């Protein structure tokens, strides 16, 4: 049925026609220099999450429909994301029932080996004034947590944001 | 003392103008299919990090020896071939003398790529030996074309026999050497045609397959100097450069630019055509260019 | 003096010509050609040929200069050099 | 000591650059292959017992990763068996975003199948150029719906973010037209030179008889004599109202199997082309509001479906079992190079010479992350 | 002395292309016409000699945590890996996997970390360009853990699958030839 060539699809080959290759010597190179030329991601990309706090009720509808079970629940009851076991699916916020857990265009996340550094990858995430951490502080697409400094005893985790505020709470207890 | 110091000149010039070079290479490949690609300055930034290990190989006593007899031959390659005015020994840069110590160069750096021990190693030598084979039936016969066209062999009795009459790409009988000349060089450098004695991607390395610090870094040296060393033999063969200091350096920019010309065409041909099986490429030796620089060669005759 | 400010139109010369076709905006690159017709006008009477001078006056001042910027009226006014999605392409 | 002290046995493992992740032990005889047996499982995550443990909604996201360069044709095939046991509406809006999405990451797994084969073919010059606009694609998929690769797009019912609209709509037929203009200047640099074409020339000869009944299901039996597409003989989403032509040759050696994979870009490009000019009316994305929510807590009727689709490499079903309750009873992703690259590659190696060992090896599309499942 | 290079090593870094499975498409178009990293020097050749920035790009088979590792232990002075996705760290999507090796700082040593799945390639220059403002100074990386704490990776290495696998992995086909 609609079978298309009986020979026309098979070319012939040539000696000298992968010259027309060589064209683009004298037309512009198709690269951005990324130092530093930025590419403005689209309006709605899948990036990390911006729980409102005075919107969520800590039914854990999110913590079983995470594909990759990393929205566990704390206690002052909201989840906190850990970007270990994530995927950006963004399952979790069209299925947040009040709407408290967003999603804005941050992608660029990048931490190094000692532990001190690693403890940035488990943030209860904030309020949307992180929205004036993408604009207003300097345009870098970047997660605007940069470290926290946990502490055994005295569970007070720091959000040291980029020059604004500390973003100081307790932590007790885990789960449901 | 002096003509030491000459030679230590030749071979300084000859490394921080072929690592340009093929830093030039990598530039018109980048720019060939729609790329920045790296500076200017490049590979000399690859020879500087293949110094700066604190760990190497050395699989043997002949595994270091190879690869350093390599880097001399081809030294000892562009020492006898007239760069510009200023020789070290003009009396004899005959002919069969750079058309066999292009080839030794092959040899140390798989001679030394076999004491590693490698079937990517052996089967690397086995695929770059049938071009050394190969790529001196038309290559002989382009040596006699320049031959019996002239008769004299020391090359200061050639770039004068041309800076008095006529250029050497014309005159029809020498210019079908020349394009043998052409399809050789692509397979006596590496480049991406007859590409196989390197063959990136395809087996894995070949010969250079795993080297290691200060032994990458010797063949970067000697890379560079088996394009200079070719690529001032086909210019001051077939081109003829020749020619107080502003003349001096002036002849020797002339020279760098018909360096450049034939190196400019080596990349355009190198980068639209795939890499050749080995076994079409002791096939392809034999059919058109070695009838093009036979027919050059009982045109000489 | 008599060669100094000979140099210094000269020069103005130049660096009138030199930043006439440096520049993207095209009224401003009518303006530089405007300066350049200035200092020819300038060099033509300094080198005392007044026939040329005046003719050139008449000519580049305001029927060269001021016909190319009645061109680029219906055209462009950048050079539209273009952040982007589909840009440089 | 050695105890074979005959045969040399080199094997392309996975830091190699040429077979990306599948190892396959070649015992050569100096430089051909007298027996050629795999080693595939280097990718091995599971998805059966992997897959069993996740909510039915949830279970896309996770089955994305079993085809790399195809990221909509695993979500799109369980998006369409999951259609099957529960029985929507999937209306006519929904259908063509599915039909255009699955068209368009088809035409990205041709530009990425391209570049892998430039890659390792020597020129690079026909690498650089394909996934330059591939990149295109991808830049223009992230208006759409998410990121580049692994958009986690068809839910099972519908799609979960619509057309931005004329914006997008519009640029479509801009890439598209140009990506035409653009596929006569591949030609001259991977399928007109009389390097390529005297490269794989008879090279890994398959027969008539061995195509059909060895596990063959892609585009690289149909240069080999048989008519089947799974798009022309039972069509799934909007591809009747379509009128493509698609090739056959009575061939078989490798490039063959090449010919036949360009001639399925220009069409597949004429298809989109055709799509876009139709432009979608009216409708939600969604299907259904009451039978969606609560969304963990998503019991379906029990039974079972099979689905399949065309790919760029192989028709390659699912097959779901429903036990009645929030949990997939087992999902099973066939993938399209089980027997395809696996067991056929073993009678296509045996002769052949080793320069030819990585174009025979993408002369199949062979993706490593389809063994394994 | 020590200067010179230095700054040698931060521009040509000579990528090795493992390409491990999910992620081999991210790691080619990271590499060619469009956001490029030969701008960078970054030239990939598949040599397990002439590298020095290896990319984990994402999950680890213990199939090819062997072959990792023995790529990882042949390249000489300065070997960093830079992990890459969000597998190496805690372990992908595939927690839930006898396979897919979670948590790979307990078995190699990890440079930096990337996140993302896929990462997108502005996330991998916003990676090396880390690497490069930390390659500067010089700030005790990997092929500076590998060494004096050999005793702990070693350890974690052989418990896992362990038992000298250049006799479990060497073995396993001479029967079945
Ligand atoms: S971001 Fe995605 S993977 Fe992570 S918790 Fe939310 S829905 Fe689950
Ligand atoms: S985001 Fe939604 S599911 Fe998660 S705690 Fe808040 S209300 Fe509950
Ligand atoms: S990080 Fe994400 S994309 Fe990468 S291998 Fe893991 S699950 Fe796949």
């Amino acid at each position: 049925f609609r079978i298309a060539p009986e020979e026309k699809v098979k070319k012939k080959p040539s000696f000298l026609k992968p010259w027309f290759g060589l064209k683009y010597l004298f037309k512009k190179p198709v690269t951005i220099k990324i130092p530093y030329e930025f590419i403005e991601p689209a309006p709605r990309y899948r990036g990390f999450h911006t729980l409102d706090w005075k919107k969520c009720i800590g039914c854990n509808m999110c913590g079983q429909i995470c594909p990759a079970r990393a929205i566990e629940m704390t206690w002052i009851p909201h989840p906190k994301i850990d970007y270990g076991r994530c995927t950006f699916c963004q399952f979790c916020v069209d299925v947040c029932p009040t709407g408290a857990l967003g999603f804005i265009e941050t992608y660029m996340l990048t931490t190094t080996w000692r532990e001190e550094e690693l403890l940035l990858y488990d943030w209860v995430p904030i309020e949307p004034e992180k929205f004036k951490e993408i604009q207003e502080k300097f345009k870098d697409y970047k997660f605007p947590v940069e470290k926290i400094e946990f502490n055994k005893e005295t569970k007070e985790v720091t959000y040291y944001l980029r020059d604004g505020t500390t973003f100081k709470f307790k932590i007790l207890g885990y789960g449901l | 003392i002096g003509v030491f110091l000459r030679a230590l000149l030749i071979i300084i010039y000859a490394t921080f103008v072929g690592f340009i070079f093929m830093g030039i290479i990598r530039k018109v490949t980048a720019r060939i299919h729609r790329r920045i690609g790296p500076p200017i300055y490049q590979p000399i930034i690859d020879t500087l990090k293949f110094f700066g290990k604190k760990e190497n190989i050395t699989h043997g006593l002949i595994y270091d020896f190879g690869i350093i007899y390599a880097v001399g031959a081809t030294i000892l390659a562009l020492m006898f071939i007239p760069l510009g005015p200023i020789s070290v020994l003009r009396a004899y840069g005959d002919l069969i003398l750079v058309t066999f110590l292009l080839e030794i160069p092959m040899l140390g750096i798989m001679f030394a790529a076999m004491s590693s021990g490698n079937p990517y190693a052996g089967i690397g030598a086995q695929r770059a030996l049938l071009t050394l084979l190969a790529i001196q039936v038309p290559l002989g016969l382009a040596i006699i074309a320049v031959a019996e066209y002239y008769g004299t062999f020391s090359t200061y009795e050639i770039v004068m026999a041309q800076q008095k009459m006529g250029w050497s790409i014309f005159h029809l009988p020498l210019l079908l050497a020349a394009i043998a000349y052409d399809i050789v060089l692509q397979a006596m450098f590496g480049k991406e045609p007859f590409d196989i004695m390197i063959a990136p991607g395809e087996i894995s390395l070949g010969p250079m397959v795993e080297f290691g610090g200060k032994h990458m870094g010797m063949l970067q040296i000697q890379h560079a100097m088996a394009l200079f060393a070719e690529t001032l033999f086909f210019s001051n063969i077939f081109l003829g450069g020749g020619v107080p200091l502003l003349n001096t350096l002036a002849s020797l920019a002339v020279l760098l630019v018909k360096q450049i010309a034939v190196l400019l065409i080596a990349i355009f041909v190198g980068a639209i055509f795939p890499r050749f099986t080995i076994d079409q490429a002791a096939k392809f030796y034999w059919k058109w260019p070695t009838i093009i620089a036979a027919i050059g060669a009982i045109m000489a005759s | 003096c008599i060669v100094c400010i000979e140099y210094i139109i000269v020069a103005l010369m130049i660096i009138s010509a030199i930043l006439a076709v440096e520049w993207r905006d095209l009224l401003a690159s009518t303006v530089g050609m405007a300066a350049v017709s200035l200092f020819a006008s300038i060099l033509f009477f300094f080198l005392q040929a007044p026939d040329v001078a005046m003719t050139e006056a008449a000519i580049g001042a305001a029927l060269s200069a001021a016909v190319f910027i009645f061109a680029i009226k219906r055209t462009y006014r950048y050079e539209t050099e273009e952040l982007g999605w589909w840009v440089r392409w | 000591y050695p105890i074979d002290k005959d045969t040399y046995e080199l094997f392309f493992g996975p830091q190699h650059m040429a077979t990306e992740n599948f190892s396959i032990i070649l015992k050569m005889d100096g430089n051909r292959v007298v027996k050629a047996i795999a080693n595939p499982g280097f990718l091995h995550r599971g998805f059966e017992k992997l897959a069993e443990y996740r909510p039915w909604y949830t279970n896309i996201a996770l089955l994305l990763r079993i085809c790399v360069p195809e990221p909509d044709v695993p979500e799109a095939i369980y998006s369409m068996a999951v259609d099957e046991i529960i029985g929507w509406e999937v209306p006519e809006r929904a259908q063509w975003i599915r039909t255009l999405v699955l068209e368009m990451a088809r035409v990205t797994a041709y530009l990425f199948w391209i570049m892998g084969l430039s890659f390792k073919l020597g020129v690079y010059t026909a690498g650089q150029w394909a996934a330059a606009y591939r990149e295109r694609f991808m830049a223009l998929f992230e208006q759409l719906t998410g990121a580049r690769v692994y958009h986690i797009y068809t839910i099972p019912g519908g799609v979960r973010r619509d057309i931005p609209g004329d914006k997008w709509l519009r640029q479509v037929r801009d890439t598209v037209e140009y990506l035409k203009d653009k596929l006569k200047d591949f030609d001259n640099v991977l399928f007109e030179n009389y390097i390529t074409y005297k490269r794989l020339e008879g090279i890994g000869v398959m027969d008539k008889k061995f195509a059909l009944e060895e596990g063959v299901t892609g585009p690289n039996l149909r240069a080999t004599g048989v008519a089947y597409d799974v798009r022309k003989s039972d069509p799934y989403l909007l591809y009747p109202e379509l009128d493509f032509e698609i090739p056959v040759l009575k061939e078989g050696d490798a490039l063959a199997r090449v010919l036949v994979r360009r001639y399925e870009l220009e069409q597949d490009l004429y298809i989109i082309e055709q799509l876009l000019d139709m432009g979608p009316p009216s409708g939600p994305y969604k299907v259904q509001d009451p039978k969606l929510k609560n969304l963990p807590r998503f019991k379906v009727p029990p039974g079972e479906a099979f689905a399949h689709v065309e790919a760029t490499k192989g028709d390659f079903g699912a097959y779901v079992v429903s036990d009645g309750g929030h949990k997939p009873y087992r999902v099973h992703i066939r993938g399209p190079s089980i027997a395809h690259g696996v067991r056929v590659l073993e009678q296509l190696l045996v002769g052949a010479r080793l320069a030819d060992v990585p174009a025979i090896l993408m002369s199949l599309d062979n993706c490593p992350p389809d063994i394994d499942r | 002395f020590e200067p010179l290079f230095n700054w040698a090593r931060k521009k040509s870094l000579w990528i090795v292309a493992f390409c491990t499975g999910c992620g081999g498409i991210e790691m080619p178009p990271l590499m060619t016409a469009r956001y490029d990293l030969e701008r960078f020097g970054i030239m990939p050749d598949p040599s397990p000699r002439q590298y020095d920035l290896f990319l984990i790009t994402g999950y680890v088979t213990p199939k090819t945590l062997k072959r990792i590792i023995i790529t990882y232990e042949m390249a000489p002075d300065p070997k960093y890996v830079l992990a890459h996705g969000s597998c190496p760290i805690n372990g992908g999507i595939y927690w839930d996997a006898y396979n897919a090796i979670k948590q790979l700082d307990k078995y190699i040593p990890v440079d930096v970390y990337i996140a993302g799945c896929m990462p997108r390639p502005e996330a991998v220059m916003d990676g090396i360009k880390k690497l490069m403002e930390m390659i500067e100074n010089g700030e005790a990386d990997g092929w500076k853990r590998y060494k004096e704490n050999y005793e702990w990776y070693r350890k974690n290495q052989d418990e896992l699958l362990g038992e000298g696998w250049r006799e479990k992995e060497a073995r396993k086909w001479i029967p079945w030839l």
